[PDB]
């Protein structure tokens, strides 16, 4: 069943780094916003390291 | 569904 | 009339997300107890999406 | 310039209709809080009436 979750923006805490990444609705649920996001976090394989572009 | 009374 | 209803706690069912959020007195009193319940299913638009983070407590 | 914003859900007033539909990120920033929203303000040209069934 559709749970309506918004597929949200995090920024990359890696201060070599700082590139926003934009999540599934499955991972902007999951989220812990209270606990540090990095780059590796997300399941989105095309852009889940820190030596990736932002998504255009 | 599961609840809490405040 | 005033119908003095207590705000209450309810736990999202989405197992990606599993969040508390408090129920207005209108939406604690509507709640069906026998059903699943899901953030999207609050009328409290601060905290309606699994997206949101979770209020203090 | 990216300005980084979610792609939200929001529910069809319409009382004949109460549809769910997800936004572009573009709609999701121009979305009026203050005013109702109905399908037909969606710019997606496969969502946007509410005799389109909600997307899977
Ligand atoms: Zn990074
Ligand atoms: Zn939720
Ligand atoms: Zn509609």
């Amino acid at each position: 069943e559709n749970m309506y979750v918004n597929k949200v923006w995090v920024q990359c805490e890696n201060e070599n780094c700082l590139k926003w990444r934009l999540l599934s609705s499955e991972d902007s649920a999951k989220v812990d916003h209270d606990e540090p996001w990095y780059c590796f976090m997300n399941t989105d394989s095309r852009y889940n390291n820190c030596s990736i572009s932002e998504e255009d | 569904a599961r609840t809490k009374q405040t």
